[PDB]
């Protein structure tokens, strides 16, 4: 279970962002049902290309940059987050 | 309001103000503007490549016979889209009176040297080099004075801290003395005299 | 980028490993005057300073702790240091809010 | 614009390898003639060096005026104008050594 | 809609009605003051204001009429000019020489005053008052004599400490600003009428003496006493801290300052890490070599690399020190991000980071028409906010409630019963408050972070929401940064018993228990005072304290500004998490970052919100959806709910800095006697 | 050293005409008083 | 000679064990 923590990133007015600020309101709830374990933060950080986080015990990160992407792509990738 | 005030002539201003007209009817290629302060001291303004011909005409006579600059102040300032503030004070004899030229350049431009012009500004230039960085063109020979030999920036920059960058100091393993950085002791405190409420309603800038 | 680092003698150290802190001076709170406030001015941050094993005075090593320079605006100010080739930490000017006074309502009921 | 001296880069350049040329052959001179006891190819190195150190320079007019600067010192050691302390100087051999290492530095002092 | 008026000459269109003065402060031109204060009241004595109309012969206080109807005001009109030197002879004909002496010396108003506008000779020729001082409490210093009766300070008082206890007294001369009777004056915000006074007839007995307003430098930083976040200008003569005053800042503080920040700085002065200290053989603390320390600890914590080591926060750092202990914990296997407050975590308020914000800005505060208070008594704990609701309070007539204490706040408010009790019934609309909070336009919900622990903090953050998602139906330090960077549970809850904890800062939290102890008596104590922490610690690392580091804190709105530099680290120690990028590099796993700036990058990739210093704003996780977020838990509360201070003796001390101090010191003796 | 007597107010200057602390008024008789630099205490 | 005395008064480690 290498994974410890995720995180992701998301500007509030860039439209590339908003594929993935349609994925917070409605799918996240269902991440956390799904998702008791490890830690899932969320900022509203005004970086214009929204991101993704990933930290393991190595202190090796995943750094998954996105651009205007599909909520259900931000799915995808979290899908295929794994162990 | 005679006892402590000083009494103004009109007069005299009246003469340079008239003057300053005069001038900036004869020459105005050039002039910015011919202000007047009110302490009767005349004082028109040159665009920088505008520095030769104008001096020149300055001794030329029409009444402009100001022979003798008295000097070649660099005032300094921050701000601005050049820095550097060149001046020249200038003399009439058989009209006895004063006026001050003056101009602006940039850190890098290179103003020319206005050596020939007022015959006695040579040792000016190397003055105003080493105190600044500002260069003067068609300049015979500037180089340091009134610093030590290396010591590379220019002081009088507005910046540029008063102790220096460095020191000598006699050492006696090597037996020389030497630079080394400065090491102050007591450190110059530096007080903030300055205070709230504008004395000076008569002046004070817009608040735009 | 109008860097002039070479032709300034200043060491490669304070041009570096050391930043500018530009701001518009808040009001000394004790006062109620409002001239020393305006006009941008260009501090730098402070370092070390120990004090003299004799006569206990605060000896001093850096080079330019005490300089300090006024300006009109802004822009100019970071575009100076800019030609400096200077970091650089520019605040905001921060006038207060004007605010509605009233004598009367103190006298509501 | 009012350019100083040459226009655009590498017309400087060969300036400045001129002065380069005038340094180095000057350099076994100044060591005789000062009476310095710097190993005669330390001198050359520490020209070298210098020359190294504005070697990322890349303005038009700011390279030429580096010319200027640098010709006055050599302009100084050619009349025996400065002197043996005044050359020495840039070897700074009396300061006490500061590496660059962060656990080094951490050590010493309270630094930046 | 807004009247043109001619300040002197050129016209200016001022906003409609606004007093005379205000239109000149418009137009920027200056008019002489004292009576008069903005973030106080109007009143007309001390006419030292007087203006005149263009036209009409008499002049009028600046600050008394509005403008109007096209106006013009010569400011400069010799009249007012006679006017203005006309009173400052008076105000002069008795203030007593004391201008060498007085403390307020370097920059009391009424000697810039005095220059400006006063006539320099003297015409005076007779024997002025004086009268005896009025003692008031461990803090201020009253002198009168020097008073000038600009009631200033009681208008003060009674329009934001709320407190009424001083006044003036008597009539013509004679009367005085002094309260009658012995009684000590003892408020919150007591402090800052130090800063208020306009002369030097009160001033700061702590700062007394010990230094004048020319000479010291005045870094501009923020406060850390409180997580309120407060701008400052502390000000230093010379490599020693010398006193505080408030910056202004129109989210916060501004203007004002607390109190017991004020003089927070005095506990710097005396007990203070300076050396590396092992324990010795003997178990006493030693002084150490700081090289060998660090590098012992360096080798000590590998062989547990995973879990067993365990750092631990102070309740005032760091977040420099938060992000480089984060790379510590991370570089190595497993970790325990653990900060002091028993705050809840399951559900997550962190990783929507809203929950555990100050959702309306406080600056906001006065826009809400209603307040819910639960369990803590602001005062002490954000006094600031304290005096903000008291500002609205006056400025509005908008309903608060306690939900509940029997804490004593300056104005009135409803007060209700106990926990479980008022909350889930309102929650469930059981309460006629409910309703009033139905009705209410932009509610807000005040939950302190002290009724959080009390056994079953999150039931009591359930309950408290469930009100949050009814009015939406219906329409119409060490802490906040953590969560911004998720280092939850926070709590040592973790436990589970992991050899070698790391403390921060265990003067706070080393008073809880030692119980790992037995297990494993060793402690890195990474601390800036021998309290508490230090004593049951072996390896100790000295620290910086916040004057020095450049390190940001976090405003409880979310606004994460900096602290500037100041002093520099007293001895050997250095800023804290400069130690621990020490530590890295030492264990072979050294860190990305190595300057400062460097690792404000480091807060550009794993916030990065906190590098947007001044700028609250987010994109927000909407209330409904953190509702369904902890919707899934849910647990059964308890009535009580006791908020930790109640007495302000019990506010004069918390964090072990407060404790250094004096002053504090004298403060809660001075209350207690 | 010895306190003078007063009721009440009264001057202190340091006993310098143009000499001593510049004048200044203390204000009180039976109970102890002042001062500026002057101990010239007024306890009477 | 040195004259206004100390300054920080640092605190030291008990004599006491644990
Ligand atoms: C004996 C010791 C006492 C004297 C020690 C040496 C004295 C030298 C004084 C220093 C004067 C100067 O360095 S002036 C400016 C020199 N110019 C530069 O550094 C330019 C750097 N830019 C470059 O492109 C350089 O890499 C080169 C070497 C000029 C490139 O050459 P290009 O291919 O033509
Ligand atoms: S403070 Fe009071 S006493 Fe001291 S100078 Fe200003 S006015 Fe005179
Ligand atoms: S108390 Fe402060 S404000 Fe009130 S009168 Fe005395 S000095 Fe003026
Ligand atoms: S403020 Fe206008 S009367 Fe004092």
């Amino acid at each position: 279970l290498g994974l410890r923590e995720i995180r992701i990133h998301l500007c509030q007015r860039s439209p590339g962002s908003q594929g993935v600020r349609d994925f917070i309101e409605k799918r996240y709830v269902e991440l956390k049902k799904a998702n008791p374990d490890l830690p899932i933060l969320i900022r509203e950080c005004s970086d214009v290309q929204p991101k993704l986080w990933a930290r393991y015990a190595f202190g090796q990160e995943k750094n998954v940059s996105l651009n205007n992407f599909s909520a259900d792509q931000v799915t995808r990738t979290l899908e295929n987050v794994l162990s | 309001t005679r006892p402590t005030i000083r009494p103004r002539n009109d007069v005299v201003h009246k003469q340079l103000s008239a003057f300053g007209q005069y001038v900036a009817e004869i020459l105005p290629k050039y002039v910015q503007q011919v202000q007047v302060s009110c302490f009767n001291e005349l004082e028109i303004f040159i665009h920088p490549d505008g520095v030769i011909p104008v001096l020149t005409f300055l001794r030329d006579h029409t009444n402009a016979q100001f022979k003798s600059l008295a000097d070649l102040t660099a005032v300094d300032v921050p701000t601005r889209q050049n820095r550097f503030e060149i001046v020249y004070n200038l003399l009439s004899l058989r009209f006895n009176s004063r006026i001050r030229v003056k101009t602006y350049t940039d850190e890098l431009t290179p103003i020319e040297s206005s050596v020939t012009v007022y015959k006695a500004a040579n040792w000016y230039e190397r003055e105003i080099w080493d105190m600044f960085g500002v260069f003067f063109a068609n300049h015979p020979d500037l180089r340091r004075i009134l610093t030590d030999y290396g010591f590379e920036g220019h002081p009088f920059r507005k910046d540029f801290p008063l102790s220096g960058y460095v020191e000598l100091r006699y050492d006696d393993e090597v037996k020389r003395v030497v630079a080394e950085p400065v090491e102050l002791a007591q450190e110059f405190r530096k007080f903030d005299l300055n205070s709230p409420w504008e004395a000076f309603p008569a002046y004070r800038q817009p608040p735009e | 980028k109008l860097d002039i680092t070479t032709l300034t003698g200043v060491p490669e150290e304070h041009i570096k490993t050391r930043k500018v802190r530009i701001f518009v001076p808040a009001r000394n709170n004790m006062q109620s005057g409002v001239n020393n406030t305006k006009k941008w001015k260009m501090e730098f941050d402070t370092r070390e300073r120990w004090e003299n094993p004799l006569m206990g005075w605060s000896s001093t090593a850096d080079p330019l702790s005490n300089l300090v320079l006024t300006f009109s605006t802004k822009e100019d100010a970071v575009a100076f240091a800019e030609k400096n080739g200077w970091s650089f930490d520019v605040e905001e000017r921060k006038v207060p809010k004007p605010k509605s006074k009233s004598y009367g309502a103190n006298f509501s009921w | 614009v009012k350019p100083i001296f040459s226009r655009d880069m590498n017309e400087a350049k060969r300036r400045v390898r001129e002065l380069y040329r005038a340094w180095y052959r000057e350099v076994p001179n100044t060591v005789h003639l000062f009476q310095l006891d710097i190993s005669v190819k330390q001198g050359r190195d520490k020209v070298r060096e210098m020359f190294m150190k504005n070697a990322h320079v890349t303005d038009p007019r700011v390279v030429d005026l580096l010319v200027i600067k640098g010709k006055m010192e050599l302009e100084e050691t050619i009349n025996v104008w400065k002197q043996r302390t005044h050359i020495m100087r840039f070897f700074h051999e009396t300061e006490a050594p500061r590496p660059t290492d962060f656990l080094s530095k951490f050590y010493v002092g309270h630094d930046p | 809609n807004l009247i043109e008026v001619f300040v002197d000459g050129q016209s200016v269109m001022v906003e409609p009605g606004t007093t005379v003065l205000q239109a000149c402060e418009k137009v920027g031109m200056q008019i002489p003051r004292f009576c008069y204060h903005e973030r106080l009241s109007v009143a007309g004595n001390c006419r030292m204001c007087l203006v005149e109309i263009e036209k009409a012969p008499k002049v009028v206080a600046a600050c008394a009429m509005p403008v109007m109807k096209g106006w013009n005001i010569l400011t400069n009109s010799e009249k007012s000019k006679k006017a203005r030197e006309g009173v400052m002879e008076f105000l002069l004909a008795n203030h007593p020489l004391d201008c060498p002496i007085c403390d307020q010396g370097g920059e009391c108003d009424l000697q810039d005053q005095s220059m400006m506008f006063g006539s320099d000779r003297s015409r005076f020729l007779e024997g002025k008052r004086a009268v005896e001082d009025k003692n008031i409490g461990p803090l201020v210093k009253t002198i009168m004599t020097r008073c000038i009766q600009c009631t200033r300070c009681i208008r003060f008082a009674s329009e934001i400490a709320g407190v009424d206890d001083l006044g003036t007294t008597g009539r013509g001369n004679d009367m005085q600003v002094g309260t009658y009777i012995e009684k000590m004056f003892m408020s919150e915000l007591s402090g800052n009428i130090i800063d208020i006074c306009p002369v030097g007839a009160l001033t700061s007995k702590p700062y007394a003496f010990t230094a004048r307003p020319w000479e010291t430098r005045k870094t501009e930083s923020i406060d850390v006493m409180d997580a309120v976040g407060s701008n400052i200008v502390v000000s230093t003569r010379t490599g020693e801290v010398m006193r505080i005053l408030p910056r202004m800042h129109e989210d916060i503080n501004e203007e004002w300052i607390s109190d017991k920040t004020r003089f927070a700085y005095d506990g710097l002065k005396r007990q203070r890490l300076t050396q590396p200290m092992i324990r010795n053989e003997k178990g006493l603390l030693t002084y150490t070599t700081w090289e060998d320390a660090l590098s012992r600890v360096a080798g000590m914590l590998q062989s547990f690399q995973g879990n067993d080591v365990a750092a631990i926060a102070g309740g005032l750092v760091d977040a420099e020190a938060l992000v480089a202990l984060k790379d510590l914990l991370n570089r190595v296997d497993s970790d325990s991000l653990c900060t002091e407050e028993v705050f809840p975590t399951a559900g997550a308020g962190t990783d929507l980071r809203s929950n555990y914000l100050l959702n309306t800005t406080i600056a906001g505060v006065e826009e809400a028409d209603v307040i819910l208070l639960v369990g803590t008594n602001p005062r002490f704990e954000a006094p600031l906010f304290n005096a903000r609701i008291r500002k609205s309070w006056l400025h509005n007539d908008l309903k608060v409630a306690l939900i509940g204490s029997p804490v004593d706040l300056t104005y009135r408010y409803d007060h209700l019963g106990d926990s479980p009790k008022i909350l889930q019934d309102i929650a469930s609309g059981n309460h006629p408050f409910s309703q009033i909070l139905k009705e209410a336009k932009k509610p807000m919900v005040v939950l302190g972070s002290s009724a959080l622990q009390r056994s079953d903090g999150t039931a009591i953050l359930a309950a408290v929401s469930n009100i949050a998602q009814n009015i939406r139906l219906s329409s119409g330090a060490s802490q906040v940064a953590a969560l911004d960077l998720g280092y939850k549970p926070g709590v040592e809850a973790i436990r589970k018993n992991p050899p070698k904890v790391l403390f921060l800062l265990g003067a706070d939290g080393g008073c809880i228990t030692r119980q790992d102890l037995p297990k494993d008596c060793f402690i890195i104590y990474q601390g800036h005072h021998g309290d508490v922490g230090a004593p049951m610690a072996d390896v100790i690392l000295p620290g910086a304290a916040y004057t020095e580091k450049s390190a940001t804190y976090v405003n409880t709105e979310g606004r994460a500004q900096q602290t500037k530099v100041a002093v520099t680290p007293p001895g050997l120690a250095r800023e804290d998490w400069k130690i621990i990028r020490a530590l890295s590099e030492i264990a072979g796993m050294t860190l990305p970052y190595d300057t400062l700036d460097q690792v404000r990058s480091r807060l550009e990739e794993v916030s990065p919100n906190l590098v947007r210093y001044d700028d609250v704003e987010g994109a927000n996780y909407f209330q409904q959806a953190n509702e369904l977020s902890k919707l899934v838990n849910q647990q059964l509360l308890a009535d009580p709910l006791v908020p930790p201070q109640l007495t302000i003796k019990d506010f004069y001390m918390t964090d072990s800095i407060s404790r250094a101090s004096q002053t504090m010191a004298k403060c809660v003796k001075a209350v207690t006697e | 050293p010895v306190s003078e007597v007063g009721s009440r107010v009264i001057s202190c200057d340091g006993g310098g005409g143009a000499l001593g602390h510049p004048r200044v008024y203390i204000n009180l008789d039976k109970e102890t008083k002042t001062g500026t630099c002057g101990y010239c205490g007024l306890q009477f | 000679y040195s004259t206004t005395r100390k300054k920080i008064q640092e605190w030291v480690p008990p004599s006491t064990p644990y």
